[PDB]
């Protein structure tokens, strides 16, 4: 439960970072 | 029967793995949103050629907007899933958690609709202030927060009398303080509403010292005001503390009974 | 038998329709009078050609006088009706509610008699201050206010000892503080009565900071004064809170017994 | 058998008429002495041709000396009569009331012996300060004062731990505050003992504001200091309040049993 | 069997004479170290030809170093003897008293290793601050201190909720205060983290007065902040006081049972 | 009870207003 | 009891006053 | 117990003093 949540959190954070870098 | 399954996952995060990951993801992004809202007001240093230091939220408006958008999208998908899986949807919508979630998500969309008025103050500052109520979404993660809500609801009459008697004492003491102190030189006691501030600061025993009496009558009535405020504020505190402990103990009786 | 009918209406507002409308009308005009008395001191802006901003009560003296006259006439007709319908009129007159009503209505009539001295201070300010006791007419509308009165009467000996021990501690600590601090440069501790103010501000933990010790002995005895004041003030608070809760619980036992 | 009669009169003032008049006379002169000691420090206005306003005790040194002499003679005759009528004289002399009476009367005689040093400070100020302990002779007139003494004696271990843990917390927080704040510009935190004052003002929640941290570490540790002081001071307060109520209730059980 | 004898002496100082002398010697040198650490920061007066007054620890660096070395050697020999006589050495090492002793002795040795960096700040100030935790070695001499540790451990969940709800309230009120007060002239409310300081000072009712609101919204939300802080801080205090009394009473039941 | 009290309140307020306007 | 105490108090106060007036 | 502890304390204090005087 903790591991999957951490994985999802990292994925979403990476998507936020890529969105910022794009704009 | 998938609707009741999703609802059971949402209501009991620890029963399912998917429910638990959803729980932790939402909690993490609540914390992220709260921290970002605090940090965006911090001066980030003078930019190259900038006249003055710029707040982080102004220097990195795109980054903070993207973080806010991600958090708000997560909160909106969460709320829409909860609405979809609710047994009685209208009963969900009128619940306190639903009001908290709606208050958390609305300012983002209103600010999108009013992007022309973003520079204009008043509404912009109000939306910025309303963004801090996303911290109340932690009530879904904190049992103590829910218990505090239950005890505040339980002590509603005592809190109402606290407000009423506090208002009465503030009015009385501000009237007396204003008439005792209005004649002083460069007196801060320029009206009874101005003396409201002194009276509330004295009653809680804050004592900022920005407003202080200078006349003998002012000193006497300020002393009496401090003592009376102590009494008035102390009236409901034992009730609130007792009800908080009672609700906590009932919760732990239920927990030990069912487990 | 009309006298006892009117008295029953007055004592139990919720029994009759006329009693209830009388109740609500009087409560509304109590609130109106209190708000007007506060508002009349607020600066209303500089009048056309005026040197300085004028208080609302001075800019609109006729309007505020008319509002005061209406409220006082309502209170006087109420009091006269209560006196007329009282079974034992003298017992009514000596009751606490009657004293409150008389204190509420008298300043208006005294100010009428002393209209020549209205400009003269001292008496004018005293009448203005005494107008704020109309807020105590809400005790007829608030059960918590009556319960607070009952518990203050119930805890009379403990409040008396609070006053006595507070006076003792104030005198002792002000003496010590004055002798420790009188030699300081530009010392505010110019006499023991001057040090009364510091001592009472320290004992309640207000800490305005307008008076602070500068000598080592001053610091030591100020610290001891703050702790001793905490103890002295804490002595009667549990008694008052306990009696308030006891009287409230007895009231709600009676209410559930008779209903 | 006259000795035991006088002793019974002294111990029970309300049994005899002579005992009661002695009781009231001594109480009146205690109040007179306390008020005079306060008043003699009040500036009495500039005397004819005087450079500055003179304290009442300096402008009327003869009158205040005569009042002090009368009060001290009354107290001395009272104490000598109590010593004469005591069953076990040594047991009387070592009792707390006897120590209070001796502390009340001694400064007058010492000041007579040191009349040459009356102008000299240090000893003069000490005698002036010790004159305020005549207010503790009201313990013979106040039952609440005696009960407070009994509860302070009853809670001796908790008061000792209060002193010890308060000292510990003051030292710890003053050390941290001094090292966090010593580098600030024009820092009041010039040593750890200097930071004692800030720490004790913060722990009691006085907050004078004469000493405030300016660094982030200072703010953090000041906040923690305020909360820790609240906890440390709150530890013995319920015990003291409970024992005071217990002793009062035992006294009133005894009173209702014997009457 | 000498190991268990030494351990019994260390655990029960009052059983043996050697144990008791070791107990008193260590307690005396704890007090000596604490006093020296405080005193070394006191300005000792301007030295002959010195530009400014020098702290005692700088004017007498050799003497204070020798005193520190003696105290640290005593503490180290004590700790090594306790480690030698421990039945389960690893269980001793992980105990709270062992962590306290190690934190007490380590800064001396680290400062020896970093004698070149003694002039360099940051680490020097940290070692100086960590020297004050030698006062926690009095927990071996104070039963009240151990009971306080036990009750803090017992109330861990309530202290955790205190921290969490205090953080929540600080963030909410600092956000509101910052947005209400940022537009004021020369506003101290320069960011939400800057308003953290005001909020924590208001919630504890310190009221330093260095930060005060100037706008009406600021006054309103500051008043609400003070009341809410009172409630939040009052929530765990009865629990902590009750558990402290409970643990003390259990200790005294055990003491009277075994003796 | 509430309605009649509100009606009386409005009547008395109107009388106060007319008295003010007159003076 | 009260009356005799008050009488004694007045006598002693008068003696204090006369002592002050003398000196 | 108190006397022996006091004696040891005085001995150690004397040793500290002599160390200071030496340096
Ligand atoms: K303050
Ligand atoms: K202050
Ligand atoms: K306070
Ligand atoms: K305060």
């Amino acid at each position: 439960g903790i591991a999957i949540a951490l994985l999802v959190i990292l994925v979403i954070c990476s998507l936020i970072v890529t969105s910022v870098i794009l704009l | 029967t998938a609707r009741q399954r999703v609802w059971r996952a949402f209501e009991n995060p620890h029963t399912s793995t998917m429910a638990l990951v959803f729980y932790y993801v939402t909690g993490f992004f609540i914390a992220v949103s709260v921290i970002a809202n605090v940090v965006e007001t911090v001066p980030c240093g003078s930019s190259p050629g900038h006249i003055k230091e710029l707040p982080c939220g102004e220097r990195y408006a795109v980054a903070f907007f993207c973080l806010d958008t991600a958090c708000v999208m997560i909160f909106t998908v969460e709320y829409l899933l909860r609405l979809a899986a609710a047994p009685s949807r209208y009963r969900f919508v009128r619940s306190v958690m639903s009001i908290i979630d709606v208050v958390a998500i609305l300012p983002y969309y209103i600010g999108l609709v009013m992007t022309d008025n973003e520079d204009v103050s008043g509404a912009f500052v109000t939306l910025r202030v309303f963004r801090v109520f996303r911290i109340f979404k932690f009530s879904r993660h904190s049992q103590g927060l829910r218990i505090l809500g239950y005890t505040l609801k339980s002590c509603a009459s005592e809190l109402g009398f606290l407000l009423f008697s506090l208002t009465m004492a503030i009015i009385i003491f501000a009237t007396v303080m204003f008439y005792a102190e209005k004649g002083s030189s460069a007196s801060k006691f320029t009206s009874i509403p101005a003396a409201f501030w002194y009276t509330i600061v004295t009653m809680t025993t804050l004592g900022y010292g920005d407003m202080v009496p200078k006349t003998i009558a002012g000193k006497i009535f300020g002393s009496i005001c401090s003592l009376s405020g102590v009494l008035v504020i102390a009236l409901p505190v034992p009730v609130i503390v007792s009800n908080f402990s009672r609700i906590y103990h009932q919760n732990q009786r239920a927990d030990k009974r069912r487990a």
